RNA sequence: AUACAUUUUUUGGCACGGACGGGAAGAGGAGACGUCGCGACCCUCGGAGUCGUUCUUGACUUGGUCGCUUGAUGUUUCUUCUUCCCGUUC
């Protein structure tokens, strides 16, 4: 309903902490009110890149902790 | 702001290879190119290929995948 | 002398202070032992009416006698009534009537105090028949019936049991067989109203400040 | 149409619950929410072989119950019945 | 029994909780009147 | 409205501490707080579940991941209650 | 354009087979719904790929769903 | 004044600076506090021996003051200004314990009393109110 | 404890709260909501690891409707 | 509320109130404050429900030897 | 009609009761499992009178005929 | 006495004389990652405060480290027996 405010974290590198101890990092394009984000892709945490860009769905994330502050 | 909305409708019009991970199921991956949209995350994804994950391929045919195992959208 | 003797720490609300006898808890049970599931509720005290007759449990059981689960649950069976019918006339000797059922257990019972015309004198712990007593005395010293005596010797001494307590509680098992005619036959309203009055007269005190 | 009716009209019921984690509660309902929380009066918790603690009130989360053990002597049509 | 008197005079029925909550306090009297006794035999 | 929403918007300046469905306890300033529990904080902590701790910056946490969040005692006074 | 929806309804009286949460299947679908809930009949138990046992008629519920395959 | 179920229902039963209850010939009917209470006060009574208590798994202090204990029969127990005159009656403390008080006693003017105490009473951390060092 | 009703009448009373995950918590109910989420007086995290009860005391703290199995009255009020 | 000083200031925070409230114990019941700021190290303020309960607190126990240190107690 | 479980319970039961959620009200209860130890084969089972059902814990309901 | 199950809640990714315990010696429990405790030849030396307005209320601000000469406690991988002393149960 309240959107999720992520207007600070607008085009910002950030670790998204997803399911299973993995961890998605990435520089952030947009979102929706489910919190499901839309990021140019960057590598998977030795370290490796799949993709362009990434969608991931809201379910998945425990946390996004922001690279740049 | 692209949403995510959005951003499906776009990879469905690009006909592009798509990876998909699985949702508390990390040593199996798909590999596919997306067909569907619905309201919800809910895709049709056809000729797609598990994959085993690194710590090869394996042969599957043209599946639709439940939108609640989603993990990971790329294309 | 009796400031923490507690009527709900001894009875239940099922029991109503030995007016019925909870059995609704071992037809849970009873369900488990038969393999199907084709007993209702008057059905197993349609069962349990074969244990008023000195014949009727011991010539037609339920099952066969051996059946292990058959026996476990009534050891259980035989307990629970026990200490009921002890619990509900506490005023009586406990080890009088004890050693009486236990007297007559071992000079009638074990001498076989079941005799038909037909077949002669049954045995408890055989299962069998004799054809006189001359052939029956020649068994209780056979290897066979030193077996059987020796392995189901608490358990047929709990059936005997089971019988004499459920003779000596027979207006009460009459009465809880109308509680569950009457209880099936209720409406939803009715069974609400029932379980109101039941509660009630658990929990509220022996002496009420209004009384003469 | 409801099984949440179904457990509304069930009142005052010596009732046997089972849990998802396998936690056997016996507990009589006093009253069931619509979101199955159910409200036990004189609990007694037993493990699926380990030993008892038995407790006073006992309020139950929804998704935790699995299993309700009806009780034993019960008019299931009367009851879906509006 | 039916006119629940002993000798003459009737007295007010009482509910089954309040005899069996005395015949189970008669009882407790009756083991502390045989506790006494087989004390008392063992003294006299 | 939820209640528990409520103090939690008004949990927000304070110290407060956050422990996930993993196992990992935050604790730093609390920014903004939702309907569904959507806690950003600064200056923040973080233990493993082994023990360890890392210091980082600015997070954002989804609430369905929440398994309880600390709240200093403060807010117990005024105003919501 | 071919949606998720429609080939749902398409794929009805033909051949499915499901994965779940893991056991894979195999049957002929009867009928679905919105919520994604399922109606098989001639159920086949793949246990990893392998028959277990042949279920027949039987009713999927639909949150443990993984994919559907021809 | 005898010890029972109504009088502990009465007594004060607020948390100290610990849950607490504040409460006598000899101690008993401890079972009607149904294990609640963490630290216990037993001060300024006249009880004869610590006797008789019932198994109390959530009781840590018992406040023994200004009685006349003299014999024995739990991390804290202060048994300050009782009427323990051995050593020998401190020897059913050895089964229990971390703080131990013992001050205003009779026994506490034996030769070598702290000697004895600390070797038979490993577990205690606190005597008197002063750690148990090494030497 | 008294025999109530619903757990909203219930409150300020003292409350054992078990979860999911096999923590237990001690403290007393301020608010109750829609989706059993509680707050809580003096919370005290109880863990057992796997031999004894282990103790972290929180403090005011907001938990999850989620992640609790069920509460349990342990105490009194005041 | 007996105002006491004089104390051995290394004992810690959460142990040296838990000596205070033993060892007020006797005279009444105790509520002990206190703090490890520069101001207030080595210092408490017990605080009686009873007001004679601090007055019997304050005269017997006037220096006797707390954790090493005769302490020294005021109104 | 025979009915699979998370947990890994067959549960042999007659239908009562139908809803959105399928949740069930079961008679003549029949749940088949295994309680085991490391390197142990049992297979235990038992009866119920009457049993209510929760519905996500439902995987499969099949029907013999 | 006078209202509804497809991502943030509840339809979940859930499941798989004989014993005990503690302490010490010896023969074939250990390595680290963090937390706080006992001693110190070391450092360090002394709900609350204030105002605006009114007869009672509103706003702004707030032990460090070294040894353990056997201090307690969680993750994470690998591979116990004999004797003596203390206590519980039969
Ligand atoms: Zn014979």
């Amino acid at each position: 309903v309240s959107t999720p405010e992520l207007k600070k974290y607008m085009d910002k590198k950030i670790l998204l902490n997803i399911n299973g101890s993995r961890k998605v990092a990435g520089i952030l394009r947009g979102y929706d009110i489910f919190l499901n984000v839309v990021l140019d892709d960057a590598m998977e945490i030795n370290n490796h890149q799949l993709g362009l860009q990434t969608v991931i769905r809201g379910n998945s994330i425990i946390s996004l902790e922001a690279l740049d502050a | 702001m692209v949403p995510p909305i959005n951003c499906i409708f776009n990879f469905l019009q690009q006909q592009t290879p798509v990876t998909i991970w699985l949702f508390e199921q990390i040593g199996i991956r798909i590999k596919g190119k997306i067909v569907g949209f619905d309201e919800f995350m809910n895709v049709v994804i056809d000729e797609a290929v598990e994959i085993p994950v690194n710590s090869k391929g394996t042969p599957l045919g043209k599946i639709l995948l439940k939108g609640d195992n989603i993990t990971l959208i790329t294309s | 002398r009796a400031r923490d003797l507690d009527l709900n720490e001894i009875f239940t609300r099922d029991e109503q202070y030995g007016e019925y006898m909870e059995l609704e808890q071992f037809h849970s049970l009873w369900l488990n032992v038969i393999k199907r599931g084709d007993c209702s509720l008057l059905q197993f005290l349609d069962i349990l009416e074969l244990f008023l007759d000195d014949e009727k449990y011991l010539l037609t059981p339920p099952m066969d006698r051996k059946n292990d689960r058959y026996m476990a649950f009534l050891l259980k069976l035989s307990k629970y009534v026990e200490t009921f019918f002890f619990k509900s006339y506490a005023l009586l000797d406990a080890a009088a009537v004890e050693n009486l059922i236990k007297s007559d257990f071992e000079h009638s019972y074990c001498r076989g105090s079941l005799r038909s015309e037909a077949k002669g004198i049954y045995c408890p712990f055989c299962s069998r028949w004799f054809k006189t007593s001359s052939v029956f005395e020649s068994h209780l010293v056979g290897k066979i019936h030193k077996k059987n005596e020796s392995k189901r010797r608490n358990f047929v001494y709990s059936e005997y049991k089971l019988h004499r307590y459920l003779k000596y509680l027979n207006d009460e098992f009459s009465r809880t067989r109308s509680f569950v005619e009457r209880k099936l036959a209720f409406t939803a309203n009715e069974r609400m109203a029932e379980m109101d009055i039941l509660t009630q007269k658990y929990e509220a005190p022996a002496y009420d400040s209004t009384e003469k | 149409m409801k099984l949440v009716n179904f457990l509304k009209k069930l009142r005052n019921e010596q009732v046997t619950i089972e849990l998802k984690n396998g936690t056997t509660v016996w507990g009589t309902l006093q009253s069931v929410s619509p979101q199955m929380n159910a409200i036990l009066t004189d609990v007694k918790l037993t493990l699926p072989s380990d030993n008892i603690a038995s407790l006073q009130y006992i309020n139950i989360r929804g998704n935790t119950i699995r299993q309700i053990i009806l009780p034993d002597s019960l008019n299931l049509d009367s009851l879906l019945v509006d | 029994i039916a006119e629940n008197k002993i000798y003459k005079f009737k007295k007010v029925k009482r509910k089954r909780k309040q005899i069996i909550l005395q015949q189970h306090e008669i009882n407790i009297f009756l083991r502390d009147y045989q506790e006494k006794q087989q004390t008392f035999n063992k003294i006299n | 409205n939820g209640i528990p929403v409520k103090l939690l918007n008004e949990a927000q300046g304070h110290i407060v501490s956050l422990e996930l469905t993993t196992g990992a306890t935050y604790r730093g300033k609390l920014v903004e707080s939702e309907d569904s529990m959507n806690v950003q904080l600064r200056d923040v902590i973080a233990t493993e579940p082994q023990g360890a701790v890392t210091h980082m910056d600015q997070i954002f946490v989804r609430g369905s991941q929440i398994k309880f969040i600390v709240v200093p005692d403060l807010l117990k006074n005024a105003p919501l209650f | 354009p071919v949606n998720p929806k429609p080939f749902l309804k398409g794929l009805v009286n033909h051949r499915v087979g499901v994965k779940l949460k893991s056991t894979e299947y195999r049957g002929t679908l009867v009928s679905t719904d919105n919520y994604f809930n399922l109606q098989l009949n001639e159920a086949e138990e793949f246990v990893a790929g392998v028959s277990h046992g042949t279920l027949g008629e039987i009713f999927i519920r639909c949150n443990n769903v993984l994919y559907i395959r021809e | 004044m005898k010890f029972t179920p109504s009088i502990v229902i009465d007594a004060p039963q607020y948390y100290v600076d610990d849950l607490q209850l504040e409460t006598e010939s000899m101690p008993s009917s401890l079972k009607h506090l149904t294990k609640p209470t963490h630290i216990l006060d037993l001060t300024n009574n006249d009880l004869i021996m610590i006797p008789d208590l019932s198994r109390r798994d959530d009781i840590h202090t018992l406040l023994l003051g200004r009685n006349n204990i003299v014999e024995v029969d739990v991390q804290n127990l202060t048994l300050s200004n009782n009427s323990i005159r051995r050593f020998e009656d401190l020897q059913r403390l050895r089964r229990a314990l971390k703080n131990l008080t013992l001050i205003g006693n009779q026994v506490c003017h034996l030769a070598n009393y702290r000697e004895h105490v600390l070797r038979l009473v490993p577990h205690l951390e606190t005597l008197d109110f002063q750690n148990v060092t090494a030497e | 404890v008294a025999h109530s009703s619903r757990l909203a009448n219930l409150i300020d009373y003292k409350l054992r709260v078990l979860t999911q995950d096999g923590r237990v918590y001690i403290g007393q109910l301020m608010a109750f909501d829609k989706h059993m989420n509680l707050v809580l007086n003096e919370c005290i995290e109880e863990r057992v690891p796997k031999i004894k009860v282990e103790k972290r005391v929180l403090g005011l703290t907001i938990l999850r409707g989620e992640q609790i199995l069920s509460t349990v009255v342990e105490d009194k009020p005041l | 509320t007996l105002y006491v000083s004089q104390l051995n200031e290394k004992i810690n925070m959460q142990r040296l109130r838990v000596n205070l409230f033993l060892l007020f114990a006797t005279f009444g019941e105790v509520l002990k404050v206190s703090m490890n700021f520069k101001k207030q190290r080595g210092q408490a303020f017990i605080t009686m429900r009873t007001i004679d309960q601090a007055s019997l607190a304050q005269i017997s126990l006037n220096g006797e030897r707390f954790f090493g240190k005769p302490l020294k107690v005021e109104f | 009609v025979i009915i699979s479980l998370r947990n890994n319970h067959k549960i042999i039961a007659r239908v009562k009761a139908f809803d959105r959620h399928c949740n069930m009200v079961l008679e003549n209860v029949k749940e088949l499992w295994t309680e085991k130890k490391g390197k142990n084969v049992i297979n235990r089972e038992r009866f119920i009178s009457k049993l209510f059902l929760r519905g996500d814990s439902v995987i499969v309901v099949l029907k013999t005929p």
